[PDB]
């Protein structure tokens, strides 16, 4: 089970570029497909996608695997939502990063015997830009290569 | 050994992770 | 007004958190159990409740063995 | 023909006779056979129903057989004919033996013991008296592929034939579907190859009648017969074995399950055999000695199961083993023998008379058929009521006691699908309460406490909350020694948990008390020998039918509630009760762990953190 009613919508979406009735809609459209239900994806995504989508060169996608994409959408976006939550949890003082000491204070109410050590050791490799912390989005790439979830 | 420790590491973070959903879920049926 | 004359089932809080799950979890499908009502009695339309036993008569069978 | 309730109507193929209450047998066309207690005549119908009938259930009053043609085989080496058994039966049956089981068992006797298999020269040759059997045996391509081949491939030629000796297990089997089993028969006293040794039985070596029994049913006509021998733990059934290897006084090579096997073997043989020490060794990886001149060789499955290269001498002494012949060879723990690895130890090693022991017969993986063959016809088993009358060993309290499931707990486990679900329930906190409640209980009352937890997680966390020492996975030895003879001499500490090594990786001091909380998930014999090996006969209560108290705790409405009665019903089969205990007097007055729900809910996080 994936969607009960939002599949309608994602229907709608590609019958506003397939209304010319070839069961395929244009590949360069995509953006607004998405912008049609609500996606914003950046330049970068898009021509991820893009690239995924027609690596045969087709351009148009179909019915089946434009539904696909965009639960798949939601999905990412959803966990997003919920990895931001994490953060929030983790970075209660709205510092914009989980620093050092957010991670340590979640440690001990977590009541986790994790060493200070471990948990620097895990900022600077879960720390890319170098900035001593862990972002926002160093946490997001974190969770994207995480184990399970 | 590399491997290994970086694996650790994402373990220790999932486990964070998971206990920190547990205690939210938990503290929602609850409060 | 909107008051409701069902059935209720009145069980012991394990039965009572099965029928939770059956209720939220979708597994009778339809969300027949509309409200519960007490802590140990749930309110649900006659329509359902028969099958609704044969679910728990599934369950006690499976905490169960055969000769 | 079926009856519309489903019974079976045998009454039409059953003549009855008037003799009813005298005779106390019913002889079912089916095969099976079914006995009353309570006849006068229950004794000689015991003891026959034994050599020639295989037991299946053995409850208080009325017990059933069954016939199959591994025990036929087993009653005409014993040296019975068919005559002397059908008028025994019809002696005996309150209705007349059906016509078809009389010709079963006429064309079962019929052959047995006709074909004969002998080891000399480290040489397996097959031979027989009717050469017409063999000839056309030949023509099986099993028998043919078996049959050992010469240099250049072609077939080797009362007159014996070598076989392979990778071949035997093969053979074994083919000779069944050929209606024609071998004969496991050696020469006890026309041995010439292998001298006898200065091994004896001590004064102190005391054969109870059971015991007496079985070694003599061995032993037919003075020559031994391989074959497996069912004793409960503590029986004396080290002691029997050792007893059957001073009997045959040749060349011993015994096999235990693991290193604490091997020594209290060691230590059983010295205690009640003349055999010198320098005799005596142990082919482990530890205490390594000489193979030369080792009269009784002491290893284990593992240490002959090696596929892997072992250290240069271990390869020096499996040589040795290889070239000498065994007249004796010993297995301990038979119900692990049907394990590929283990069954090829039978074929690396040549020896003519095999014996085994074990506490219990039925692998949950129905493996035990060909074990018929691989070792032989089940020799004897010993009734556990009769000898817990006769006061060898306790008399024990069996206790199932069920456990309510926390509505949290409980609707995780709902929630939960896979096999996951194992945490949950053996974690409970009425289940943890349960525990406790019956541990101070029993201390109180200073009594031996033994609590299995075949989970890891949960053993850790029961006995580090309860404060009591933990045996698991690591268990240095040393420490588990330490830890053993802290619970057998310290009366402040007498309160021991251990996990799945508990079954047969070391030793069980006597205990009265065994508290069961999680259990491989079916495996009806393996927790039933955990009881049987847990519990020993005490002095004291021996008058009292309660003397050794065994209690299960088992999650309500969980699956492993199915589990248990899956399990103990072969406890039931040795007529053994479980009384449903739903709730625990006392334990309300009693202070105990978990009494707010706050506690069990962070209870509940700990182990949803481990998924
Ligand atoms: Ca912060
Ligand atoms: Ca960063």
């Amino acid at each position: 089970e994936l969607t009960e009613e939002q599949k309608q919508e994602i229907r709608e979406a590609f019958d506003l570029f397939d209304a010319d009735g070839t069961g395929t809609i244009d590949v360069k459209e995509l953006k607004v497909a998405m912008r049609a239900l609500g996606f914003e994806p950046k330049k970068e995504e898009i021509k991820k996608m893009i690239s995924e989508i027609d690596k045969e060169g087709t351009g148009k996608m179909n019915f089946g695997d434009f539904l696909t994409v965009m639960t798949q959408k939601m999905s990412e976006k959803d966990t997003k939502e919920e990895i931001l939550k994490a953060f929030k949890l983790f970075d209660d003082d709205e510092t914009g990063k989980i620093s050092f000491k957010n991670l340590k204070r979640v440690a001990k109410e977590l009541g986790e015997n994790l060493t200070d050590e471990e948990l620097q050791e895990m900022i600077d490799e879960a720390d890319r830009d170098g900035d001593g912390e862990v972002s926002e989005q160093e946490f997001l790439r974190i969770m994207k290569k995480t184990s399970l979830y | 050994e590399k491997e290994k420790k970086e694996k650790r590491a994402l373990g220790n973070w999932k486990l964070l992770a998971k206990g920190l959903l547990i205690r939210e879920r938990l503290k929602r049926r609850y409060g | 007004v909107n008051v409701l004359k069902g059935v209720l089932i009145e069980c012991d809080p394990a039965m009572k958190q099965f029928l939770l799950y059956l209720d939220e979890s979708n597994a009778l499908g339809k969300k027949f159990i509309i409200q519960d009502i007490d802590d140990t009695h749930v309110f649900v339309i006659a329509e359902l409740v028969n099958v609704l036993q044969e679910r728990v008569g599934e369950l006690m069978d499976q905490n169960a063995f055969s000769l | 023909k079926v009856d519309e309730y489903g019974a079976k109507d045998y009454r039409l193929q059953m003549p009855l006779k008037d003799d009813h209450t005298s005779r106390p047998l019913w002889v079912a066309p089916d095969g099976h056979i079914f006995l009353e207690a309570f006849s006068p005549v229950y004794k000689y119908a015991q003891d026959f129903l034994v050599a020639i009938a295989e037991p299946v259930c053995r409850p208080t009053h009325v017990h059933e057989y069954k016939l199959t043609a591994y025990s036929l085989y087993a009653a005409v080496s014993v040296g019975l004919q068919t005559s002397d058994i059908t008028e025994y039966l019809r002696k005996l049956s309150k209705t007349g033996v059906p016509d078809g089981i009389m010709q079963f068992i006429k064309l079962c006797t019929v052959s047995y013991g006709k074909v004969k298999l002998v080891l000399k020269h480290n040489r397996y040759f097959v031979e027989s008296c009717h050469p017409d059997v063999i000839q056309h045996l030949l023509q099986d391509p099993v028998i043919r592929e078996c049959r050992l081949r010469n240099s250049e491939g072609e077939a080797t030629e009362t007159v014996s034939f070598e076989v392979k000796q990778e071949m035997i297990e093969e053979l074994q089997k083919r000779c069944i579907h050929l209606e024609y089993p071998l004969l496991a028969e050696y020469d006890f006293r026309n041995d010439s190859v292998n001298p006898d040794i200065n091994i004896d039985l001590k004064p102190t070596a005391v054969l109870r009648p059971y015991q007496e029994k079985s070694l003599r049913k061995m032993f037919g006509n003075g020559r031994a017969r391989s074959g497996v021998i069912v004793l409960p733990c503590g029986a004396g059934k080290s002691l029997v074995g050792v007893t059957a290897a001073c009997t045959v006084r040749k060349r011993c090579l015994v096999l235990g399950n693991s290193a604490v096997s091997v020594e209290q073997w060691k230590a059983q043989f010295k205690m009640w055999s003349t055999i010198d020490d320098s005799q005596i060794c142990r082919f482990t990886s530890d205490a390594k000695d000489k193979p030369i001149g080792c009269s009784v060789a002491i290893s284990t499955y593992s240490m002959l199961g090696h596929t892997t290269k072992r250290s240069w001498e271990a390869e020096r002494v499996m040589e040795w083993l290889k070239t000498q012949e065994w007249g004796l060879m010993i297995l301990d723990e038979v119900h692990t023998i049907p394990a590929k690895m283990f069954r090829r130890v039978l074929t690396i090693v040549q020896a003519h008379c095999k014996l085994g022991l074990t506490a219990t017969l039925v692998r949950e993986d129905d493996k035990i058929v060909d074990l018929n063959f691989l070792i032989g016809p089940k020799l004897y088993e010993a009734n556990w009521m009769e000898l817990q009358n006769n006061g060898y060993i306790a008399k024990v309290q069996c206790a199932e006691v069920w456990c309510p499931m926390s509505p949290e707990f409980y609707r995780e486990y709902v929630a939960i699908k896979t096999k996951k679900r194992i945490l949950l329930y053996t974690m409970n906190p009425n289940k943890f309460r349960a525990c406790q409640f019956l541990i101070k209980f029993h201390e109180r009352r200073n009594d031996k406490i033994i609590v299995f937890a075949d989970n890891v997680f949960a053993l850790k966390e029961y006995a580090i909350r309860l404060n009591k020492p933990y045996i698991y996975g690591p268990t240095s030895q040393g420490e588990r020694m330490q830890i053993l003879q802290n619970f057998k001499h310290n009366p402040k500490i007498n309160t021991i948990f251990i996990s799945k090594v508990g079954d047969t990786s070391f030793d069980l001091p006597e205990a009265n008390v065994l508290i069961q909380i999680s259990s491989h998930g079916g495996s009806r014999r393996q927790e039933a020998q955990r009881l049987g090996r847990v519990l020993r006969a005490k002095k004291g209560m021996v008058a009292e039918e309660y003397n050794a108290f065994f209690y299960s705790l088992v999650s309500q409405d969980t699956q492993e509630m199915a589990y248990s009665t899956k399990r103990q019903r072969f406890l039931v089969d040795q007529g053994y009760s479980f009384k449903v205990i739903t709730k625990l007097a006392g334990m309300e007055e009693e202070d105990l762990a978990f009494s707010t729900k706050e506690e069990q809910q962070q209870l509940l996080q700990k182990v949803l953190a481990a998924t």
